[PDB]
DNA sequence: AGAGCGGGGAGCCAGCAGGGAGCTG
RNA sequence: GAGGGAACCCACU
DNA sequence: CAGCTCCCTGCTGGCTCCGAGTGGGTTCTGCCGCTCT
């Protein structure tokens, strides 16, 4: 998936990619000093176009407190057996697409959160 | 500001109504008795009694300029 | 003239439920109306002592006195729930260290409100335009 | 005890009559007026840098503790006197209140110690002080003591009298400040744009805006630049975070991004750092801002200096304005950086320009605040600029010199007499209509425009954002009342219970969140912000939470037991981002709502049963506010609430809704607005009806105040016999319409009658009318001073002989006393003359400058007050009084925009009657009311006949299922009437039944302004306008009507040329001049010695005349002053 | 010496800076 | 039997 | 064949328009200090 930004070590700055033709291999060089670093992964650009089936990172369990998301006792949670649940739906714009809920365990502590 | 001489509609006397109106109220008739017990059948006189507001009560509160 | 109004909360209970479900559900939709359970055991009373609130719980524990002991795992539930970042020390069952440390934070609560009411309005001085009455005839 | 829902009404209406018997109307007014006197005025004064002026000995100028009197007056012979607001509205005076300020001028000399002066108490200006408030004559005064000095009691106050004339000042629509706000940018370079309206709390020094922006696609990928203010090119944003003290990238990052395991984050700041990479130093991040200033530096040093006091004083001084607040910018700038990559992201949303959740309101305080700010800081620079001028040569200076006293009186005066707010010598600048004059025509108006928001934007705009109803309005502004057209949506008003925050001090919330487990910005790693919740205070991020349940439940608490947060303190939490915003300052407006917990009101009936003896336990709605029952909620916390319509909502249903409900309304009938809680049934009503009534019950005829007699007002309408409606809702009981009442409940049939009635006219009786049915007088009153100007212009109040004045309109004289006044109880004619001034001019000595009363205005004076004004001449003011009565062509209206003229007066023998010998006061048409849909018309005249029949007042609150059509018909059937209001009534002229039968009832009609006597002109020929010698502007000047373009081209399209050229030609214009048959241009032309003559040809023989407008000629005249030759030749 | 004079949107057009072709010595 | 302009605000259809 | 010339295109800045007609009101010109007796 999204590989993340390498950081210098020496001057606490960005690292950058760069191809050392002797090992031929692929390096992170910072470029506001000398420190070098081999990295583990090659993929350093990285995009996704329709790769938008993940909204639940982007969900965070705390939206069972809210008063004013609609609660349901038809969909039980998977983790804690919970009958209690909140229903909504993504609100971004590369959610526009889709109306579909999205679930979150009322019950504290549990914090699991589902589709369909 | 103070009660009409006679009903709109009609022109029926309402002007000698408004002070035994209200000793009537403070008699604690109801406001229908009391319209009834001054004689007013019709709508459009009890209207005139009903909705009247007195204001020149609250206008005599200011001293006289002349 | 009646008005015709109602709401809907749209979607997409159905569910074979015996008798120690049934039993169980109904007091997980009216926790707060027990008085005195009599002589129950926990265990059996383990799923709604769970979705339970500690006000609820101290009104059964000073009415279901005995059953205290047998509570004190539950209370650990509401510790980590509510003062996760606390360990009791040693010889702390946890509901006396869970009302200790809710009366502390209320009296802290009220030592807070205390201060900074006196701290604030009959401690300093705040600067404000006042009467002057000097009928000055610095303007003519 | 809970309330059951037989008792809920009378509930509800308990606690809402308690409301208005605390607060009041014009709350929001008096509040921000009282405190702008007690502490923004101060905080104004002593935050003004102290006057450090060397030449040299070195004076220090400090200013001290205010001190402000009470409204005084001080004549020619200089004693003062207390000024009371009948004075000040009679002899033209300005109702103000000296300020005094106190001083202390230290000396310091070579060698030599301090020298400390104390001028106590120094006069800096008069303040206008608004009507009722703290500072006002008529605080704390009875109802009696009130009308011993000839002033109302229901006078709601929350004006001002600058020269006489009652000033309200209309709330403005800021945007609200400290708060970031996301918006994508229609059509620019920046696909999203972050900007933050930052300001300093508690100090009043204008908004430094900050844009933290990000471009759009069609480099590498997306930049995010920044447009600080006086930096006048983009900075890229980390070159500014360079700037700031941040060399290294985690630093950047971490008070950007907080949580590191993102990727999509890291992506977007990966343009904006690598495009910003060759900068890496803090002196040279200073020195590549500096460089792009307003003011450039061919130093390197002064560059530096030049950015370090641009990002330590106007980049967000709400943070920050002092040293090593580094932190605290950095954590607010990322914020901002952060939002605009939510944003772009689409994880977060835009933000809402309408929302009132970003809009500030400006009343009296802030407004006065801003003007006081800016005329101290002109009185501070004269000072200075008198002392530097002394103390250049002279040994030293009086201090009450230098105090130029009339900048703050003379500036407020004039703002708050103009409207243009701000500095005269930048009026065109200056924004207009903030001061209006107070709408004195009927009570309703003058609460109305007491109770008036206005959003500044231009009334040409066709976008229809700002004017459209957004849906945070509710319970804030009324959704009726707007004007119709050019300002529709734009000015408002505020709804009944809605209060309008007056700011308080972000202090003891802060002492509190430091002692409740909150972790200082300052002092955490941002590995811990991930997280946590963010908590902002007035905008200002303070610090991080980790359990916001009970920090957010304690505050919760602390507020409703009027503990360390105030009533009107605002505290949001937003859950799916992790924020909490608390707001503590000014123009949040709120409303008091239910609490609702756990499915159950806490409002019990033992708050009902205190409130039912007000008068004897001193319980009042402060109790219930101190009580956790009610709650004032604001806009922004209305988007984490769950409100209840009524406690019938909190009922289990078969179909649950909601079951966590966190407030309730108390009525939801206080969305309306004043002037929209007079419709009776507004809920059954077509709303563009509704939006009409709210702006014709503002021009409707009553009695306006109780004190109308004293008062000289320009134009007074007084009706004679004004009645209370017979259906009335239960806000009108707070809003005092029975007291003061703009109407008369006439018998209403509905009915097609003669034809008279046709296209919203009313057919009305003339018996009715001729027993006082509408009728009512009209006052006027002129104003005249003897003016002094210079030595020769006296003018003077002197009785006019023709053997010594000139300059007549050669009108009698002869009803004006030997005064020059006439006297009270004389009638007048539209020639005559009411006061006779002479003016000395350098046989003829006078010149007679009279004052003449308005053309065609019959009327018998019925004042006359002669005084002094503030400059000691006589003044004198004449009030003529014309009783109107109702005439075909007067505009009457209902209360559910029924408007309409009078088409005829028909007299008693000649109206319908029903079978108990009633005829209609009034007739409407039928036709009125279909395309209309005012059903709650016809409901209101059923309701009427329901109520004049049993003696009651009916009840017509919008929302109440107590009151339908079904209760009210069988009520009626119970009388012996038709159900439906329907009666036989029989036709006036030849006896017969008419074949319908015909809805006849009470209804509340009201007499609008808008008579015919008013508006009718006509003209022959008269007066023309000097420049273009077309005729004059308006019937008050006997001048034409405007011919328009529009016209012309109509009459083009008839083909009437000659027509065309009458009117456009002949009727306006008509104009011969001569024009030299060679070169074209106009020649001179004698027309008495026949000496027609044209230089620059030297021609005398071919001279032509020629026809042409008058306003041709001034166009071709002034085209020949743009050097351009028109050379109309005439082959 | 007081009296009096002085000092916002929307849309179209025009000029200049970039191309890409052709041209000549 | 005819001696101000301008700015602004409100309102009307 | 390299550098110069010479016309297509892209950009930014400048410019001009924004319904018709009516009442009414207030407030401003004008802004104050001087040099001469
Ligand atoms: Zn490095
Ligand atoms: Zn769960
Ligand atoms: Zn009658
Ligand atoms: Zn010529």
């Amino acid at each position: 998936g999204f590989v993340g930004i390498r950081f210098c070590q020496e001057c606490n700055n960005m690292l950058y990619p760069k191809e050392d033709k002797e090992n031929r291999i692929l390096l992170y060089a910072c470029r506001n000093c000398d420190y070098q670093q081999e990295a583990d992964n090659s993929c350093i650009y990285v995009n996704k176009i329709t790769h938008e089936v993940d909204e639940l990172t982007q969900i965070i369990a705390d939206v069972s407190q809210d008063p004013t998301l609609p609660r349901t006792e038809d969909h039980p949670c998977q983790k804690c057996g919970h009958k209690e649940a909140v229903f909504f739906q993504s609100h971004s714009a590369r959610a526009e697409d889709a109306m579909r809920l999205y679930y979150v365990c009322t019950a504290p502590h549990c914090g699991h959160r589902w589709t369909e | 500001m103070i009660i009409p001489v006679r009903c709109f509609t009609c022109g029926k006397i309402v002007g000698n109504k408004w002070e035994a109106y209200l000793g009537l109220l403070q008699a604690e008739y109801t406001e229908g008795d009391a319209l009834d017990a001054l004689g007013l059948k019709r709508y459009c006189c009890r209207r005139m009694l009903l909705a009247h507001v007195d204001l020149i009560e609250k206008l005599l509160n200011y001293a006289p300029l002349e | 003239g009646r008005r015709m109004n109602s709401k809907m909360q749209v979607y997409s209970l159905p569910k074979m439920m015996t008798l120690h479900q049934q039993c169980i559900r109904v007091l997980k939709n009216n926790i707060d109306s027990i008085f005195e359970v009599g002589g129950v055991p926990y265990s059996v009373l383990e799923p709604v002592l769970e979705r339970c609130t500690p006000d609820q719980l101290y009104r059964i524990e000073e009415y279901n006195h005995v059953l205290i002991e047998e509570t004190d795992q539950l209370w650990k539930v509401h510790c980590h729930r509510d003062f996760k970042e606390e360990r009791p020390e040693e010889y702390e069952s946890w509901r006396e260290m869970y009302l200790r440390l809710q009366d502390a934070r209320e009296q802290r609560l009220r030592v807070l409100t205390k201060n900074i009411q006196f701290a604030h309005a009959n401690k300093p001085k705040g600067r404000q335009a006042k009467m002057a009455f000097v009928n000055s005839v610095a303007k003519p | 005890d809970e309330i059951t829902p037989d008792l809920w009404q009378e509930a509800c209406w308990i606690v809402i009559s308690s409301y208005f018997d605390e607060k009041g109307l014009v709350r929001q007014q008096l509040d921000s007026f009282d405190e702008f006197i007690q502490m923004s005025v101060q905080r104004i004064v002593e935050d003004a840098p102290p006057i450090d002026l060397q030449a040299p000995p070195r004076y220090l100028l400090k200013f001290e503790q205010i001190y402000l009197s009470k409204p005084t007056h001080w004549e020619r012979d200089g004693a003062p006197s207390p000024m009371m607001p009948n004075e000040a509205r009679l002899r033209n005076l300005t109702y103000s209140a000296p300020l005094y300020v106190d001083i202390t001028k230290t000396v310091i000399k070579e060698g030599e110690e301090q020298l400390q002066t104390q001028h106590q108490k120094t006069f800096i200006g008069k303040i206008p002080i608004m009507l009722r408030s703290t500072y006002c004559l008529l605080n704390g005064l009875t109802d009696r003591d009130l009308c011993e000095l000839n002033e109302c009691p229901l006078d709601p106050g929350g004006y001002f009298i600058i020269n006489g004339s009652e000033k309200v000042l209309i709330a403005q629509e800021k945007m609200a400040t400290n708060t970031v706000y996301v918006f994508a940018k229609k059509d620019s370079k920046y696909a999203y744009t972050g900007e933050c309206r930052s300001c300093l709390e508690n100090s009043s020094r204008p908004t430094s805006t900050i844009w933290v922006s990000m471009l759009a696609r069609g480099a590498i990928g997306q930049r995010i630049v920044a447009t600080l203010p006086y930096i006048k090119q983009e900075v890229p944003i980390i070159i500014v975070f360079r700037a700031l003290g941040f060399v290294s990238d985690r630093d950047i990052l971490e008070h950007i991004i907080y949580d590191f395991e993102d990727p999509e984050m890291m992506e977007m700041v990966k343009p904006s750092l690598d495009e910003a990479f060759v900068i890496q130093e803090q002196n040279v991040a200073l020195n590549f801002i500096g460089s792009r200033g307003a003011k450039p530096g061919v130093t390197k040093e002064k560059r530096i200096k030049y950015a370090k006091e641009v990002l330590q004083k106007e980049m967000l001084p709400h943070v920050g304005v002092s040293d090593f607040c580094e932190t605290k910018k950095a954590y607010f700038l990322g914020y901002m950086v952060h939002r605009l990559l939510l944003a772009a992201l689409g994880r977060r949303e835009l933000d809402d320009r309408d929302h009132y959740g970003n809009k500030r309101l400006d009343l009296a305080g802030p407004l006065l605040a801003f003007l006081f700010r800016g005329m101290f800081k002109n009185l501070l620079k004269e000072v200075r600029i008198y002392a530097q001028k002394f103390i250049d040569r002279g040994k030293d200076f009086n201090l009450e010199l230098a105090i130029k006293t009339r900048i703050i009186s003379d500036g407020l005066k004039y703002s708050l007499a103009t409207g243009n707010w701000g500095d005269q010598k930048k009026a065109h600048q200056a924004r207009a209509g903030v001061s209006q004059v107070l709408n004195r025509l009927t009570f309703a108006s003058t609460l109305s425009h007491l109770r008036r928001l206005n959003s500044p934007i231009g009334r040409d705009g066709k976008l229809a954002k700002p004017r459209q109803l957004h849906n945070t309005l509710w319970g804030m502004v009324c959704p009726a009342e707007t004007p119709e057209g050019h300002a529709v949506g734009l000015v408002k008003n505020l709804a009944l219970m809605a209060y309008i925050s007056v700011g308080s001090q972000p202090s003891p919330i802060l002492e509190f969140l430091e002692e409740w487990s909150m972790e200082n910005l300052e002092e955490i790693s941002p590995a811990a912000i991930a997280d946590a919740t963010k908590i902002f205070v007035n905008g200002c991020w303070v610090g991080i939470h980790k359990d916001p349940e009970q920090l957010m439940n304690t505050l919760r608490k602390l507020r409703r037991q009027m503990d360390i947060i105030v009533s009107e303190v605002s505290m949001i939490r937003d859950i799916r981002e992790r924020e909490i915003r608390i707001y503590t300052d000014a123009g949040r407006i709120c409303r008091p709502l239910l609490i609702v917990e756990k499915q159950k009101l806490l409002l019990k009936k033992r708050h009902i049963d205190q409130l039912k003896e007000r008068e004897y336990n001193n319980y009042s709605w402060q109790d219930l506010v101190a009580s956790g029952v009610v709650e004032y909620i604001d806009t922004l916390e209305e988007e984490t609430v769950m409100l209840a319509m009524t406690p019938d909502d909190l009922q289990e249903k078969e179909v649950a809704y909601c079951s966590t409900y966190t407030h309730c309304e108390i009525h939801p009938s206080m969305i309306l607005g004043v002037c929209a809680s007079i419709i009776p049934f507004p809920d059954h009503n077509q709303s563009p009806r509704n939006t009409y009534q709210s702006a014709m019950g503002k021009q409707a005829m009553g009695v306006y105040i109780t004190n109308f007699h004293v008062r000289m007002d320009t134009l007074a309408h007084v009706l004679y016999y004004p009645q209370k409606p017979l259906v009335t809702t239960r806000s009108m009981e707070y809003l005092r319409f029975r007291e003061l009442p703009a109407g008369i409940n006439s018998i209403v049939a509905i009915a097609s009658y003669t034809g008279y009635n046709q296209e919203d006219s009313v057919i009305m009786n003339r018996s009715a009318v001729d027993r006082g049915f509408f009728r009512s007088v009209f006052y006027r009153s002129y104003k005249e001073q003897e003016s002094k100007k210079g030595f020769d212009q006296e003018e003077v109040f002197e009785k006019p002989t023709r053997e010594t004045c000139q300059g007549m309109r050669h009108a009698i004289y002869d009803k004006l006393d030997d005064d020059g006044l006439i006297a009270p109880g004389v009638r007048v004619s539209g020639d005559d003359v009411i006061i006779g001034k002479t003016v000395t001019l350098p046989r003829y000595t006078k010149r007679d400058c009279s004052t003449f009363l308005r053309t065609s205005e019959t009327g018998i004076v019925d004042q006359v007050m002669v005084t002094l004004n503030q400059e000691g001449y006589k003044f004198c003011k004449i009030r003529v009084r014309s009783v109107r009565i109702p005439q075909i062509g007067d505009k009457f209206a209902s209360r559910h925009g029924q408007k309409g003229t009078c088409g005829i007066q028909y007299r008693q023998e000649d109206m319908p009657f029903t079978c108990e010998g009633i005829t209609p006061d009034i007739i409407i048409n039928p036709h009125a009311i279909p395309s209309r849909m005012t059903i709650g018309h016809l409901i209101e005249c059923l309701q009427g006949k329901v109520s004049a029949n049993k003696g009651e007042i009916g009840d017509a609150t919008p929302f109440n299922d107590a009151v339908n059509v079904q209760k009210i018909s069988n009520l009626l059937s119970d009388y012996g009437y038709h159900l439906r209001g329907n009666e036989v009534l029989y036709n006036g002229f030849t006896g017969r039944k008419i074949t319908s039968q015909i809805f006849i009832g009470p209804t509340y009609y009201q007499r609008l302004k808008h008579m015919v006597d008013d508006k009718i002109h006509s003209r022959a020929r008269g007066p023309i306008q000097i420049l273009n010698r077309q005729p004059m502007e308006g019937r008050s000047r006997d001048g034409g009507l405007r011919f328009g373009e529009m016209e012309r081209d109509c009459q083009i399209a008839h083909g009437a040329a000659q027509f065309l050229r009458e009117r456009l030609f002949e009727a306006s214009d008509p104009y011969q001049v001569h024009v030299c048959n060679l070169c074209g241009i106009m020649a001179i032309a004698n027309t008495r010695t026949h000496t027609y003559e044209c230089r620059g040809c030297r021609n005398k023989t071919q001279i032509s005349l020629v026809r042409m407008p008058y306003a041709c000629k001034l166009l071709f005249q002034e085209l020949m002053s743009m050097s351009i030759a028109p050379r109309m030749m005439s082959v």
